[PDB]
RNA sequence: UUGGCGGAAAGGCCUUGGGUGCUUGCUGGCGAAUUGCAAUGUCAUUUUGCGUGGGGAUAAAUCAUUUGUAUACGACUUAGA
RNA sequence: GCCCUGAAAAUGGAUGGCGCUCAAGCGUGUUACCUAUACUCUACCGUCAGGGUUGAUAUGAUGCCCUGACGAGUAGGCAGGCGUGGAGGUCAGUGACGAAGCCUAGACCGUAAGGUCGGGUCGAACGGCCUCUAGUGCAGAUCUUGGUGGUAGUAGCAAAUA
RNA sequence: GGAAUACUGCCAGCUGGGACUGAGGACUGCGACGUAAGUCAAGGAUGCUGGCAUAAUGGUUAUAUGCCGCCCGUCUUGAAA
RNA sequence: GAAAUUGUUGAAAGGGAAGGGCAUUUGAUCAGACA
């Protein structure tokens, strides 16, 4: 309903929120993926490693920049799975494309924004409890992503910037109550809750 | 010659049409449809307007008012698949419809009678309104649908 | 106010259509807070507009409508089937449309 | 990836570095770092910031 | 101002094209049945054109009739043009492509006269 | 208009003071029609161009010539009011 | 039973791909839903079959009309039509006030072969209908003759002292 | 001991919403409703109303978008090869 | 004074061919009835 849908890639495993993200933009929706490194993937460490070096052995023989491209950063990664899910060499599939997003971190742009979730694709719901699962920001380091420790210097500072904004936001939220608490009992008050409201 | 002239020329009467056996008969309005019911436009000139259902003429037709004084909507004539009924229903007795017809609206500024003709009605329509609060304020506004609204799940 | 809406705001899908072979004549419509057929059997019949804009003006307007008209439900997921007296052109899967509330039967 | 933020100018540069600004020196009127020289002619308001 | 008729319809307005047409200059677009024994068009594979067939034959109702219902007849002179004299409500003249520009002038008047419509009144006109 | 904060792509957020318009928190008085029984019935933001006036600023590159740290040709690297 | 060991091939790689782990996997059960040139109903075209109707004064009894069923196709057979050169008859046919030919993302008719019209160019003959006749219809045959391209301003225009 | 309900089936029971279609063209038939005159949903659509009367609908053509489409001819069990 | 092929002008499209089929958008262009 929003003219564009931020989501919050931590906890989501990656293909089940990559084929909602894909069926959003074919239908001319906006969608924004923030914190790409916190995805999760079904399985234990070794075996998505050792799927990754499958992947990374497949290039053109007679010339290595021809062949497929392997981008190690978890954003990319994510466009990857989704990218397969869309037709992308049709105009409709490049114009679905154009309306999606994807950020390792929070940027500035939408820090201050509002995050929802797709609980379709949370791996707390997904999985039965005892399965493995895989980190997107650990895998993408030992395949050579190098920017681990900023984004989390970065995400740090923006949690404690974060943290003050809701301490005075709930400080204003309890004295609103307060007022709505004693005006009640009131004539207006007592119709409006014959109403439903 | 450049055309040889047609060996059979086909004939230049018209028949006549076979007798049809489709006779007309009255319409029946839906149950929701009762005279005194306020009623939103769906299009039109004055779609969103909330008026008073008065009459059903013989060219399966609405008459309604405003009234006129409350939202600026005169006595007109609407279809009935284009307004919808709501639940609030205000007393039509002892108001005088039945001067106006199909032949009242005919199409061949404004006037002089129609003016007089408005306030005549109204005057009755108004008084009645007088008893229920927040009716006339309610004739006055425009509906529209807002933002999570369903409308196969709203009672009107 | 600041809201004069009188429709409900629907999505243009796609073409009835198979796994290879599509059917221009009949467009699948998504309306939004609908999500069951059983719901989707209120706007059967409801007339749908398609708007859209040119640069060059012909009967005093640069904006010009599709008309069409909802005919069945599809699937179990609210979407409906509609049918246009010119089909939609293929550029608006995913562009917005209108569902009026005419005619009406409440 | 590391990104330039701020680059600051010396007041006044010698014509060894200004000829590398320019593909035809001697008929350039040499107005480089002209109108950057004013920023020193205040306090220093606008380098110091 | 001819009989009424029911509403003309074409089962399939588009020229039929023959195969390669537009690849070759040499090959003309005058139908010709393709009769190869690999030919994808005469073995009829989707997305290939339409051959022509007796299924697309119009309405005997309507069929040689003009969009404003009269049927053509070629006519070369005034008494070519009178054979249609009773005939006004189906038949519409056309004057012949050698017809000089002075004679056209004599058709056209006799056709007023008459009520004969002729379609194309406005050839070597001399306006 | 006062002040503070924000550099991950900050181009945003918060705050001081007064001026002014509106206020449906409540009670009133006039106006609407004729678009004729529906026809998006036109109220958004993209870029650019031509005429106005209120300010601001008064350069370079290439060819040709020249150099050999360069060079198949282009390119590259130097010099010349 | 499922899973694992047993289980080694050469460009990089394929449950179709992405991806999927109380599955989007395996076994099994219950419903909803999607869509073929198939099935049901209707219209139209054609084919075949069974029938009606000669009565003058208005034209086609090879006419008109009613009813039912049917429609894939190489090699091949048969039927009804379109187009070309010439010939008998006819339209007391068209034409220097412009015949034939040619050009024309202009118009109309026919399922189609094709036919007709407008505009431009052009300059001396040509067409409809009923019949007769054939040296009568081309995309191919490393087809014949003639003309013209891409290659391409390219290979190259460097032996014999200047 | 007495019922209810589930499941399956029947009704020449009633009733609301949506879509596609309008072939035919004087009368003739078989029925229905009525004492009767006649009427009717009974051998195929009529009635009422509005806008526009022109590029508005539509045709042609170029382009764009969705899905589909391998080079014809030939020999061959088999040809995009 | 046709075609292959070519120049100029005008219109349009072009991310490892082009061309085609069904449908509609946009641009251009055009016939028919005003009884
Ligand atoms: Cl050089
Ligand atoms: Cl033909
Ligand atoms: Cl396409
Ligand atoms: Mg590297
Ligand atoms: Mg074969
Ligand atoms: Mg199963
Ligand atoms: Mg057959
Ligand atoms: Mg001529
Ligand atoms: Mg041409
Ligand atoms: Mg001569
Ligand atoms: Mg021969
Ligand atoms: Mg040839
Ligand atoms: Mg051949
Ligand atoms: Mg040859
Ligand atoms: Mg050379
Ligand atoms: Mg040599
Ligand atoms: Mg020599
Ligand atoms: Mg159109
Ligand atoms: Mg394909
Ligand atoms: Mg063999
Ligand atoms: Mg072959
Ligand atoms: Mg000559
Ligand atoms: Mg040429």
């Amino acid at each position: 309903v929003e003219p564009v849908v931020v989501i919050d890639g931590k906890g989501h495993l990656v293909g089940r929120l990559a084929s909602v993200v894909a069926k959003q933009l074919l239908n001319g929706q906006k969608i924004v993926v923030v914190r790409a490194e916190e995805l999760n993937i079904s399985g234990e460490f070794f075996r998505n490693k050792l799927k990754y070096h499958d992947f990374l052995r497949k290039a053109t023989a007679f010339n290595k920049t021809r062949g497929p491209f392997h981008f190690r950063a978890p954003s990319r990664i994510f466009y990857k799975a989704l990218r397969g899910m869309v037709s992308h060499k049709t105009a409709r599939g490049k114009a679905a494309l154009e309306r999606l997003k994807v950020f390792e971190g929070i940027p500035p742009p939408y820090d201050k924004k509002k995050r929802v979730v797709v609980p379709q694709a949370l791996r707390v719901l997904r999985l039965k409890p005892g399965r493995k699962y895989t980190t997107l920001g650990k895998l993408s380091t030992s395949v050579g992503w190098k920017y681990e420790d900023v984004v989390a210097k970065l995400e740090a500072k923006r949690k404690v910037s974060s943290a003050e904004y809701y301490a005075k936001k709930r400080a204003f939220t309890k004295k609103v109550a307060s007022a709505n608490a004693t005006a009640a009992e009131s004539d207006v008050a007592k119709q409006l809750a014959a109403l439903g409201y | 010659s450049a055309q040889k002239a047609p060996k059979w020329y086909p004939s230049e009467d018209v028949a006549a049409l076979k007798k049809t056996r489709k006779a007309a008969r009255p319409q029946k309005l839906r149950a929701s449809l009762v005279p005194g019911t306020v009623l939103i436009l769906l299009a039109g000139r004055f779609r969103g307007k909330r008026v008073v259902y008065l009459k059903h003429l013989e060219d399966n037709t609405l008459l309604i008012s405003g009234p006129f004084k409350v939202n600026g909507v005169p006595l007109r004539r609407v279809n009935a698949r284009y307004v919808i009924a709501t639940s609030t229903k205000v007393s039509v007795e002892g108001v005088n419809v039945e001067k106006f017809n199909v032949e009242y609206f005919a199409k061949e500024e404004i006037k002089a009678e129609r003016v007089e003709d408005q306030k005549v009605v109204d005057k009755a329509l108004i008084a009645e309104i007088k008893k229920t609060p927040l009716l006339k304020q309610y004739l006055s506004a425009s509906f529209s649908l807002k933002n999570g609204d369903k409308p196969h799940m709203l009672k009107f | 106010a600041e809201s004069h809406r009188l429709y409900v705001k629907g999505k243009h899908l796609s073409y009835q259509r198979s796994k290879r072979v599509n059917n221009p004549n009949v467009s699948l419509i998504k309306i939004e807070g609908v999500a069951t057929p059983q719901d989707a059997q209120f706007y059967l019949g409801k007339r749908i507009a398609y708007v859209y804009r040119a640069s060059k003006e012909v009967r005093g307007s640069k904006i010009r409508v599709m008309w069409g008209k909802v005919t069945r439900t599809h699937g179990n997921s609210g979407v409906v089937r509609a049918t246009f007296r010119n089909n939609l052109p293929a550029k608006t899967f995913g562009a917005s449309v209108r569902i009026f509330l005419y005619p009406s039967n409440i | 990836g590391l990104r330039s933020l701020t680059t600051v100018w010396a007041e006044h540069l010698s014509d060894e570095v200004k000829r590398r600004f320019y593909k035809n020196w001697y008929k350039s009127k040499k107005k480089a770092f002209t109108k950057y020289s004013a920023k020193y002619a205040q306090d220093g308001a606008g380098i110091e910031r | 101002a001819s009989l009424p008729h029911p509403k003309i319809v074409k089962k399939h307005t588009k020229k039929f094209k023959r195969h390669h047409s537009d690849r070759y200059h040499r090959v003309a677009e005058n139908w010709r049945k393709q009769k190869g024994i690999d030919s994808v068009v005469r073995r009829r594979f989707r997305g290939n054109i339409s051959q022509p067939k007796i299924g697309y034959g119009s309405n005997k109702k309507t069929k040689f009739l003009s969009p404003s219902g009269h049927k053509t007849f070629l006519v070369a002179n005034v008494k070519d043009l009178e054979t249609l004299t009773m005939h006004t409500k189906t038949y519409a003249a056309e004057i012949a492509h050698n017809i000089s520009a002075k004679n056209r002038v004599v058709i056209l008047a006799r056709a007023k006269a008459l009520g004969i419509k002729v379609t194309n009144p406005k050839g070597r006109l001399a306006l």
